[PDB]
C-alpha cells in the first residue's frame, strides 16, 4: 500500500 | 530470505501535449503487483499480480485516491522545479520518486528509502536515519525547507516503520507460494567457434527467480572479470529471468575454463564446464 | 543529460521450430522515458505487441519489456526496431537464438 507535499 | 517493497513514481511534463503524465507501479522484490496511469481511459489502480486481487474495494479506492492526488501534486511540483532551475516552459522534464522498506530474513525492518530525481539526476533523498534530508543542489534545498515545514520526514518514518512493513508482510503471506519461492536457474554451457583457434564459451542461466544472480567465468581458478561479456539480467515474461556470461577461449583450452553460478534457489552453488 | 537504450532480443523459451513461443524485446538503461519499440517479422511490423508498465532502475534509467506470441521457423527473420531521442536513426537488432 502506498503512502498517503509539493516539491 | 530478505524482502523489499518499492513504489516507483514517474511524472513527465510534455508542453503542447496536455498535462504531465503520472505513472505509479508497486513491487514486492522482483514482482510487480499494482499500476496506475493518469493517461488511461479511466485512471484507476489496477492489479498486476494474482495475490493482490483479494484486496477489498476500499483498498483499490484508497490507492486510486492517493495516485489521483499525486497526479495533481506532481504537476505542481514539475512547475516548481522548472522555476528552481530557471528553465523555459517549452521543455519536457521528469520527476522520479522511489520509496519503500527492506526486511531482513527474520522479517524486521532493515531500512527505509525515499529518493527523488529530476531529469535522471539525484535531487533529494531521505537519509537512512529517516529524519534528515540530503539535497543535491540549491534547488533541492528549497524542497528540503518545504518538507521540513510540512514534517514530511516524520510522516515517512511513521509509514516506513509501520504500514510499509505491515503491508509487505501481508503481501508476503498472501503471495507466499510465489514471493517466497526461489526458482533455481537452469544452467548449460554452449560452444561457438569464431575462428580456427578461438571459440566462445557461453554460460546460460534460465528460468530463475528472483533476479539476483552471480555468473562468472574462471580460467585455471582465476576470475576472468575483464575478459567476460556479461549481459544484463532480462525478464522472460513469465516472472522468471535470464542471464548469460561469455568468454572467448583458445581452441583446445576449453577445459581450463569453469562457469560458476550463485543463486538463492540452488541447494548448492554450481560449477559448470563445456560438455562436448 | 540523456541515456541511450540497451536492447536485447530473445525468446521466452528455448527456440524450437514449429512450436509456439514468446518474442521479447527488452529495452533498458534509457532516459528520458519516451521510446518507440516495434517487433518485426521479415521487416513487417507485428500488430498486437504488448509491453510492461513503465518502471526504472536504481540509477533512474527506465526499462520496458515488449512481447508477442510467435512461432519460430528456419526462414523467418525476427527483429526489434527501437527509436529514442538519443538515436539519429531507428536501431535494428535482429533476433539470434544463440543470444
Amino acid at each position: 500500500h502506498p503512502v498517503g507535499f509539493e516539491y | 530470505g530478505s524482502h523489499s517493497m518499492r513504489y516507483f513514481y514517474t511524472a513527465m511534463s510534455r508542453p503542447g501535449r496536455g498535462e504531465p503524465r503520472f505513472i505509479a507501479v508497486g513491487y514486492v522484490d522482483d514482482t510487480q503487483f499494482v499500476r496506475f496511469d493518469s493517461d488511461a481511459a479511466s485512471p484507476r489502480t489496477e492489479p498486476r499480480a494474482p495475490w493482490i486481487e483479494q484486496e477489498g474495494p476500499e483498498y483499490w479506492d484508497r490507492n486510486t485516491q492517493i495516485f489521483k492526488t499525486n497526479t495533481q501534486t506532481y504537476r505542481e511540483s514539475l512547475r516548481n522545479l522548472r522555476g528552481y532551475y530557471n528553465q523555459s516552459e517549452a521543455g519536457s522534464h521528469i520527476i522520479q520518486r522511489m520509496y519503500g522498506c527492506d526486511l531482513g530474513p527474520d522479517g524486521r525492518l532493515l531500512r527505509g528509502h525515499d529518493q527523488s530525481a529530476y531529469d535522471g539526476k539525484d535531487y533529494i533523498a531521505l537519509n537512512e536515519d529517516l529524519s534528515s534530508w540530503t539535497a543535491a543542489d540549491t534547488a533541492a534545498q528549497i524542497t528540503q525547507r518545504k518538507w521540513e515545514a510540512a514534517r514530511v520526514a516524520e510522516q515517512l518514518r511513521a509509514y516506513l516503520e509501520g504500514l510499509c512493513v505491515e503491508w509487505l508482510r501481508r503481501y508476503l503471506e498472501n503471495g507466499k507460494e510465489t514471493l517466497q519461492r526461489a526458482d533455481p536457474p537452469k544452467t548449460h554451457v554452449t560452444h561457438h567457434p569464431v575462428s580456427d583457434h578461438e571459440a566462445t564459451l557461453r554460460c546460460w542461466a534460465l528460468g530463475f527467480y528472483p533476479a539476483e544472480i552471480t555468473l562468472t567465468w574462471q580460467r585455471d581458478g582465476e576470475d576472468q572479470t575483464q575478459d567476460t561479456e556479461l549481459v544484463e539480467t532480462r525478464p522472460a515474461g513469465d516472472r522468471t529471468f535470464q542471464k548469460w556470461a561469455a568468454v572467448v577461449v583458445p581452441s583446445g583450452e576449453e577445459q581450463r575454463y569453469t562457469c560458476h553460478v550463485q543463486h538463492e534457489g540452488l541447494p548448492k552453488p554450481l560449477t559448470l564446464r563445456w560438455e562436448p | 543529460i540523456q541515456r541511450t537504450p540497451k536492447i536485447q532480443v530473445y525468446s521466452r523459451h528455448p527456440a524450437e521450430n514449429g512450436k509456439s513461443n514468446f518474442l521479447n524485446c527488452y529495452v533498458s538503461g534509457f532516459h528520458p522515458s519516451d521510446i518507440e519499440v516495434d517487433l518485426l517479422k521479415n521487416g513487417e511490423r507485428i500488430e498486437k505487441v504488448e509491453h510492461s508498465d513503465l518502471s526504472f532502475s536504481k540509477d533512474w534509467s527506465f526499462y520496458l519489456l515488449y512481447y508477442t506470441e510467435f512461432t519460430p521457423t528456419e526462414k523467418d527473420e525476427y527483429a526489434c526496431r527501437v527509436n529514442h531521442v538519443t538515436l539519429s536513426q531507428p536501431k535494428i537488432v535482429k533476433w539470434d537464438r544463440d543470444m
